[PDB]
């Protein structure tokens, strides 16, 4: 694909960034937790009705030990996904910090707040308590890398914002 | 030391200028662009 | 070029800017292994002590802007960590260099416009230097920066950015990054000097004609509004300036409305006329830019991002201000029109097809409906004074709720690890929350006036039948709205409304042609019928007719009809289960007998999962038969076909066990076991007849399949686990375990269960689990036992040693090599350990001391995991174990002498680790419980075998040496202060947690011999006050 | 008997 966009995937550790990227990349679900060291760059390709759209996802490390060149990974980024975990309140309490670090480098970019692991019955971060995205004008989606719930909605919204085509849709090819 | 610099400083800038500001003074009959335009259109 | 890349770390010759630029470009513009190599090289270079000395060159020669950012990262790391140990001359040099760079690059519009990121990094570095050094050694920063802001507009803009960054880092993002004493000192210092950085904002907002400068000033005011004293807000002309000078300007709408929303969220009584004038003026300034006759739906649908952001901000402002000061607005009589127009704007914005905006509007609608209902829950007649205000516009809210009703159920087709597609019903998602909020609002409004809601629904239904508004989604929305108000009307009103609605829908079903339209109409009719169980229970002929009609739809091959029939049937069975077992008027036999007699003719065309659902639904009707012998007969007749198939398969296998390897018979076994699981779930304890009928054969087939799987995996590797036959065998094993655990969870006779059903498991399932190869072991075995231990509890305490000898050693050896492999085994193993600890603690007194040491070591290994669930389970197990040991004062002293110091050392090992902060709360509890447990003198025996010494002294010395040796850069004074706080705040968990966070912050920085940030006196006074409060209690 | 004997016994 010629149209390439840089996506920055940030969030606490264990929230499911690597699993979320791997499900799109290969369709397999990872059950073990291997902490990311620094950053891993993965190209994802979607086929919209208007052609191929490519995201160079920079999956970062949410652990402070393995941060690396943390805010230096956000330079020249064009879209972002901040992921937290609905089974852990601490992950949602840290979303403001990730958003701060992200917007101090990228003043105006599309941002999607994804609450992962919604297929687990014991949900700690209830839907009513997720109100951060409002005053920040971010999108919000409940996803699940294990059940493929709202699986492609974050990327679909980001593609619509970046391309500028509200009537864009993904067609499998 | 760390890169001995000949640059200026906030204290020096503050001393040079008195309480008077270097900005504008709301020139007569000045309004921002599109003052009062409808949100949609 | 690996050697060339890694040459950067030599630190022997002058830095090579070309090589650094090349590696940085490779990092940001690399394809494969080059990018990773550059990343690793740069990470190693960043974390090299004394590397900051090269930054002064990187910022002077390198032209690439991504390498100057890297040098700034190195410099910022040094400033954050080792500022207090650098000599004063170097600190002054760095400060002067950074300030000079900021002044130089912020005075030229070209550079500020071009970079926009290097300047931000410089500002952040200055803010870090301020946090390190601002008030103590930089008394005149605010006076100078404000004084320097009068020299140029670009300088003023950059200074505004600096001020907002400082405000954020001091007031918004201070927790977890600054100690409490230092954060309070900074907050007081900034609040004292804020009267001067507010004259600058007022002057800029009232004299400046530069758009970016004024926008920056407003952006920083938005941040200042979070914490500044209210006197600066309501006792000046800030609100009027925001409303008139900037709200109307298109390029200042959004930030001005954000500032007004921040102001409107302040709930205080001293200022109430300012809120009143904040509303009337804002509304008058809002109807000159958003006319009341605007179709915000269409306009928003095709509009720029600025306009959409403005619409969202307007919804937020209206919601916030109304929720806060609706009482104030209502009290004034002459403001009635303004309130009505604000509600009209809220109604207009509710039509926008954006989920977030609709949720923002819906929360206010729900708030208003709940308030009106709590005022008086009776239908309108007099009328309550506050309800009369909203009467002219409540029918509009009712129409909105009926028109945009959300889908009640969310069904997702998901395939598990065994490639079995199933329909999952998501339960607590965001869409379900939206539907629940809409249902609650509509129910409140219907309680306020049911006639109007009935009229709205009737008018919409009429618009559907005549065809002027026919559509599948419209009919679905109308039927969801009708079904959402079940139970909100009196029985007779509900009966009449249902008769009308169902009669009209049936009339429309014949009218519409085509199979799909009729299927949609029938599905909607069945959904409505299933949502009003009271109507069905009242009338038996209608219920029987509906059940027969559902049975007829089970032979329909049209897509989505059989699923709808099964869902409706299970709902009706759950809600009206008692009208099938009992004999009705005009019926010679119960309906359940009729269903059971001809059941093979009903499920003939159903798919296996639909058959499972039907069996569950029929089971819900057999648990309602109170009589014992009758229920036994029903259960025997209810499980006739599965028993026939199971007996056939078992008799066939008795001849030769080789049939079980045939995939078809394994599929049959899996289906039969799923049917049994569903029937057990539906029925409950009375299912013991079937369970005891099939128990031993089920265990034998489980053992055979487990041995086959283990042999296959051993002789062919772990790749075979993805074959269809191995998948089927694993499915059969998991269904067997699910059936056993599910019945045990619902039994009502622990003694009988322990005497009959448990002993077979040890030989069949646990020893088989032990004998399997590690890659062929079922983690579910470890969870099933947990479910048993949580149920039988004290009745299964005599068999805990056997269960441990079976599973504990093998699982622990399987999961004690790292923290990654076998996640399911880790989770279930520690859940089983938690169950045993909670319910069967005396079992730990029967196992040998070595096995207890192994158990405690495994518990310690639990909370060192980076997996949150496993670490949380480990912390819970440790806390419960400490509490249980405390009760038994006999062995408590031996346990303390043996493990108190080790447990304390490990807890401190995980506390001072940044990867476990998510568990800090539990760390606050356990530690507290331990330290308190020693301050009350519960540890009678001395913890130090060397000589008898007071425990509260020995522990202080032990912890001080433990922390000093682990973090030698800490000063003795602050270590002693931390230990004193540990021994003082042990009965105030939130204060203890704040203490731990402060220590975590402290251990990250090298203070050398500087006491300017410790504030020993203030913290000592605070600890003394806490101790006095504890003593008073 | 609460638990019936096993027709199929796997050695
Ligand atoms: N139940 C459930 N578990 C999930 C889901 N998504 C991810 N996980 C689990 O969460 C764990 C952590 O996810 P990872 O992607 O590996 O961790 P990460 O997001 O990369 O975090 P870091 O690597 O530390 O930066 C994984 O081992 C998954 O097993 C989910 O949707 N449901
Ligand atoms: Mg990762």
């Amino acid at each position: 694909p010629q149209v390439q966009f840089k996506l920055v995937l940030v969030g606490d550790g264990g929230t499911g960034k690597t699993t979320f990227v791997k499900r799109h990349l290969t369709g397999e679900f990872e059950k073990k937790y291997v902490a990311t060291l620094g950053v891993e760059v993965h190209p994802l390709v979607f086929h919209t009705n208007r052609g191929p759209i490519k995201f160079n996802v920079w999956d970062t490390a949410g652990l402070e030990k393995f941060g690396g060149l943390r805010d230096g990974y956000y330079i020249q980024a064009q879209c972002a996904i901040i992921m937290f975990d609905v089974t852990s309140r601490v992950t949602y309490k840290n979303v403001p910090n990730w958003h701060r670090d992200l917007v101090r480098v990228c003043e105006n970019i599309p941002i999607v707040l994804c609450g992962n692991k919604v297929d687990i019955k014991d949900r700690k971060v209830k839907a009513k308590s997720i109100v951060f995205h409002r005053k920040k004008n971010l999108q919000y989606y409940d996803i699940s890398a294990k059940s493929n719930y709202n699986f492609e909605k974050p990327f679909l919204w980001l593609a619509r914002k970046l391309i500028g085509d509200p009537n864009l849709e993904f067609v499998a090819m | 030391g760390f890169g001995s610099s000949t640059g200026l400083s906030f204290a020096d800038l503050a001393s040079s200028n008195s309480g008077d500001f270097a900005f504008g003074s709301k020139d007569k009959n000045f309004q921002w662009a599109n003052t009062g335009a409808a949100v949609f259109g | 070029a690996d050697h060339a890349a890694r040459q950067l770390l030599d630190f022997s010759q002058k830095l090579d800017i070309n090589l650094l630029d090349n590696v940085v470009n490779c990092l940001y513009h690399g394809e494969g292994a080059q990018q990773r190599m550059a990343q690793e090289v740069l990470t190693h270079l960043k974390e090299h002590p004394d590397a900051w000395t090269r930054v002064d060159t990187i910022l002077e020669f390198s032209q690439n802007m991504n390498t100057k950012y890297y040098g700034l990262q190195i410099l910022e790391n040094v400033i954050k960590t080792r500022w207090k140990i650098l000599p004063r001359n170097q600190c002054e040099g760095i400060k002067k260099y950074v300030v000079g760079l900021i002044i130089k690059t912020s005075s030229d519009p070209t550079c500020v416009e071009k970079e926009k990121v290097y300047i931000g990094k410089l500002n952040m570095i200055l803010v870090q230097i301020l946090k390190q050094e601002w008030p103590k050694h930089w008394p005149t920063f605010i006076s100078d920066i404000v004084g320097a802001s009068r020299t140029s507009e670009s300088l003023c803009q950059n200074n505004m950015v600096i001020l907002k960054l400082l405000s954020e880092e001091v007031f918004d993002f201070s927790s977890g990054q600054i100690t409490q004493v230092k954060s309070k000192h900074l907050k007081d210092s900034m609040c004292n000097e804020f009267s001067q950085i507010f004259q600058l904002c007022q002057f800029v907002m009232e004299n400046s004609q530069n758009a970016p400068l004024v926008h920056a000033t407003l952006e920083t005011l938005l941040r200042f509004l979070n914490w500044i004293p209210l006197g600066y807000i309501f006792e000046t002309k800030l609100i009027s300036t925001l409303i008139y000078k900037f709200l109307n300007v298109p390029m200042f709408r959004n930030v001005s409305l954000k500032c007004l929303t921040e102001i409107a969220g302040v709930s205080v009584s001293q200022y109430e006329e300012q809120f009143v004038t904040l509303f009337t003026l804002t509304m008058m300034q809002l109807k000159q830019m958003l006319p009341l006759n605007t179709n915000i739906r269409l306009a928003y649908s095709n509009g720029k991002d600025d306009e959409q952001n403005f619409i969202q901000n307007l919804s937020l402002f209206l919601c916030t201000f109304l929720k806060e000061h609706d009482q104030l607005i209502e009290k004034r009589l002459n403001l009635r029109e303004t309130l009505m127009e604000a509600l009209h704007y809220m109604l207009l914005v509710s039509e926008v097809e954006e989920t977030e905006i609709f949720k923002i509007c819906l929360e206010y609608w729900n708030h208003l409906a709940a308030e009106l209902y709590r005022e008086s829950p009776f239908s309108t007649s007099d009328v309550p004074p506050r309800r009369q205000l909203y009467l002219p516009m409540l029918f509009k809210v009712r129409l909105l709720m009926v028109s945009r009703m959300a889908k009640p159920e969310e069904v997702l087709v998901v395939e598990n690890d065994q490639g079995e597609v199933v329909r999952e019903f998501m339960k607590d998602t965001d869409s379900i929350n939206l539907y629940k909020n809409m249902r609650e609002t509509l129910v409140y409004l219907t309680h306020l006036d049911y006639v109007d809601t009935e009229r709205i629904m009737t008018e919409k239904l009429h618009n559907q039948v005549n065809g002027t508004e026919w559509s599948w989604k419209n009919l679905n929305t109308l039927c969801w709205a009708i079904g959402s108000i079940s139970g909100a009307m009196h029985e007779e009103d509900e009966k009449r409304f249902l008769v009308t609605v169902i009669k009209d829908l049936l009339g429309l079903c014949e009218q519409k042609r085509g199979k799909d339209n009729k299927a949609i109409i029938a599905s909607n009719i069945m959904y409505i019928v299933g949502q009003y169980p009271r109507f069905l229970r009242a009338h038996w002929k209608f219920l029987k007719t509906v059940v027969n009609k559902l049975f007829e739809f089970m032979h329909e091959t049209h897509d989505g009809v059989q699923d709808m029939a099964c869902d409706t049937f299970i709902k009706i069975a759950q809600k009206c289960r008692r009208h099938f077992v009992q004999v009705q008027v005009g019926e010679v036999m119960p309906f359940i007998d009729e269903i059971l007699n001809n059941i093979n003719t009903i499920i003939c065309d159903l798919q296996p999962q639909q058959v499972h659902t039907f069996y569950e639904a029929v089971g819900y009707m057999i648990g309602a038969q109170t009589d014992q012998t009758v229920q036994e007969h029903l259960i025997e007749k209810y499980m006739l076909l599965p028993n026939q198939v199971w007996d056939s398969i078992i008799q066939q296998a008795t001849k030769n066990v080789d049939i079980l390897k045939d995939p078809e018979t394994v599929k049959q076994l899996g289906s039969i076991l799923k049917t049994n699981v569903r029937a057990c779930k539906a029925v409950g304890h009375p299912f013991v007849i079937q369970l005891g009928r099939i128990y031993l054969d089920m265990l034998n087939v489980y053992k055979c399949l487990s041995e086959n799987i283990s042999a296959a995996i051993q002789a062919n590797g772990e790749m075979v686990t993805k074959q269809p036959l191995i998948r089927s065998m694993r499915t059969v094993k998991r269904e067997t375990l699910k059936l056993i655990s599910g019945w045990v969870s619902r039994s009502n006779d622990p003694q009988m269960v322990a005497e009959n059903f448990v002993p077979p498991l040890l030989d069949a399932v646990l020893i088989d689990y032990q004998r399997n190869v590690p890659a062929a072991r079922e983690p579910e075995v470890l969870s099933t036992m947990a479910i048993i231990v949580n149920k039988l509890g004290g009745h299964i305490t005599a068999e805990i040693p056997q269960i441990f000898d079976a599973v504990f050693e093998c699982t622990l050896n399987m999961i004690n090599k790292d923290f990654e492999e076998y996640p399911e085994h880790r989770t279930n193993f520690f859940l089983l350990l938690q169950a045993v600890n909670s319910h069967c603690f005396p079992a730990f007194l029967a196992i040998p001391p070595t096995q207890f040491k192994l158990v405690l070591d495994s518990i310690i290994w639990a909370f060192k995991h980076t997996m949150r669930n496993v670490a949380d389970t480990g912390l819970q197990i440790l806390f419960t174990l400490l509490q249980n040991v405390a009760q038994e004062e006999a062995a408590a002293q031996s346990f303390y002498q043996t493990y108190f110091c080790d447990i304390l050392q490990h807890i401190f090992s995980v506390v001072t680790d940044t990867s476990h902060t998510a568990g800090l709360t539990m760390h606050a509890s356990i530690l507290a419980y331990m330290f308190n447990l020693v301050e009350e003198g519960k540890i009678s025996t001395s913890l130090n075998p060397g000589n008898p010494v007071n425990n509260q002294i020995f522990l202080q010395e032990y912890v001080a040496n433990l922390l000093k040796s682990a973090f030698p850069h800490l000063q003795d004074a602050q270590v002693k202060l931390f230990v004193t706080g540990l021994f003082s705040l042990n009965q105030d968990i939130p204060a203890f947690k704040e203490h731990l966070r402060d220590f975590l912050v402290q251990i990250k920085e090298f203070a050398g011999e500087d006491t300017s940030d410790l504030f020993l006196e203030e913290r000592e006074i605070a600890l003394r006050q806490a101790d006095e409060e504890k003593h008073k209690r | 008997a609460v638990v019936s004997p096993p027709k199929f016994v796997f050695g």
